[PDB]
């Protein structure tokens, strides 16, 4: 996961601007996370089911 | 050359998470488990989901979920303003719309060209007056 | 310090029912005109309503002719659900979780809200949201 | 704060004249004020009470 | 505080000024410039009309010189040129006829800064039954 | 370098019309998204001419969705009148003032505007406007 | 004319950064001719009566 | 400019198989961009053709 690449700087800086980010870590992260999520495993997303939901969709919209 | 998104609306979404073996349910438990990889997740739909998670393990799952799905952005320089214009259109129509943030849904999904699975007529009307994607699985 | 207008006392003044929300709406248009902002939640409530094309023209303009507080897709969704989960827990209850998104916004940005809902009641005591009723 | 600067006299007056102020300094603060002001005017901003809306508040928020 | 009530002369009234046509558009021009001076405005798109329609370079450089001189009413992009499209689009719905859309931008500008128009063109009219466009019609 | 679609060759595309001008805005689309930017004279005219009530939204979707190059009310009228009056001196005819009002706006944008109007055909002679004419 | 006066630092600093001036000279005559624009005598908006104007309004809306 | 930093090898991975794309680093560039690009998706800009258009050209200008 240490890698070495060529990260254009001025474009980490103007993510930097655009979203208020203090870093590259910060841009690189979620440039990542908006187009591809997190490491959502298929066990993880096939046990939601029955996780339960309490609330009332009905209140949230009518 | 990448496909479209799917969307998988709160109305879907709940049936999985309640385990009630609707259509609905069934049909987003196929997605996880076929179509991973395609499916996305929008800010009002995690609004709407975080909301209704009253036991705070289970919240704490579902933030999990929100934040590891590829997220499908709000934009208020457009979306709001295209929200209100379907809402308008819907209304003008005849149809009725039970929540305006599904207007704002519908709105950011075809901005992002992805498709909706719902059970929500709500889509339904939308997707007679615009050209949103929507799956209905009621 | 910028002053949000909440949809529920600026459709008091578009109707001019003469209510105190519609009469500080009016206060607030004379006095302090340069001091207040819109957002989008809002503006996208008013114009849903505007189905007359002269209104809607005309509150168009209004909402594109005031400075917005910009919605952060990255927190102020989340913001608002926190809110709501709050109210909850509090043993109150919020109408529209679209008021918990406004007053996230509003924490966010430092403003004020002017208002006739309970909801901003609601939120101003779960959270520092500076809030003002005219109900 | 203060500073020395030069002000079109004439214009200065013209000012004075049009909204009735006493000073120069009166003129030059109203005009820096109408300068960074809203772009809707007082009149349009009045004008919108009683201009109608055809909506329901209840509905978009339950 | 300090009310100012603008009058805007619209292209219309002032050509007939210009070409001294004796009609009652040009008199109520010669009272406006001679009792109301200081209450007339300019906005940019009569400007460029009046500069657009001078074909002697003599009388465009005196044009100048008053396009110039008046007072200014701003076009804010932010705003105006959507609300000259939806002005547009009412009219269109109602069935009437609009001859130019520069007309709603001018009268789209007058309803953002409070300012009346002066004219005589049908249009404004049109916009005047469509908006609360205060507009005095000279022909 | 920015690239302005005329409203003449948005509405060959909007139209589907299958002319060289249509094609050419898909192309744009496909290809050099990035780089297309719209103006609000523009704008105007493309919602003037959205009647029904989901084009008018798309299209709204559309304008706000570009990049805008401003208009700056100080310069780009007296600019286009100056063109209109070098068009009418050369013995040209314009047919739409604010063609000359988009073209001030592209020469002080340094952006190339692409067209099927014998307007910016006109104006490109008279001016150093890049205009990409696809009639 | 030079004089001294005192002038709202802040709506000066605005003023000065929204429309790209250096001086708070430039400023204050900017807002001032935005009031009331640069002297028209009536003898000049007078002598505009017949000066002509040749070209086509129906050229120019329709 | 060439950076060492952590970058977790299968969002990069994921982020390749999806863009078509050989390289991590172009990846991360890809993801970078979309981030501060346009908010009009391919598809959806592709999708206004033949939307309509009923308005008349040669009223607003001819």
């Amino acid at each position: 996961s240490r890698t070495n690449i060529d990260i254009d700087d001025e474009l980490a800086a103007e993510v930097m601007r655009r979203f208020g980010l203090t870093t590259k870590r910060a841009a690189v992260d979620l440039a990542l996370r908006r187009l591809v999520g997190s490491p959502l495993s298929r066990e993880f997303l096939l046990g939601l089911e029955g996780v339960g939901w309490e609330g009332d969709l009905d209140d949230l919209r009518s | 050359h990448h496909h479209a998104s799917i969307l998988i609306d709160t109305s879907a979404w709940v049936e999985y998470f309640r385990a009630t073996g609707s259509i609905a349910a069934v049909e987003v438990r196929r997605l996880l488990s076929e179509e991973a990889a395609r499916i996305a997740m929008c800010e009002p739909i995690a609004m709407e989901i975080l909301s209704g998670a009253l036991d705070d393990n289970t919240h704490t799952t579902l933030e999990r979920l929100v934040n590891g799905l590829p997220s499908l952005n709000v934009d208020d320089a457009i979306d709001f303003r295209a929200a209100a214009g379907i809402y308008r259109a819907a209304r003008r129509a005849g149809e009725t719309v039970r929540s305006i943030n599904d207007c704002l849904i519908a709105a950011l999904a075809i901005r992002h060209g992805a498709r909706i699975v719902h059970r929500d007529a709500d889509f339904d009307v939308i997707a007679r007056i615009t050209n949103l994607q929507a799956a209905s699985f009621r």
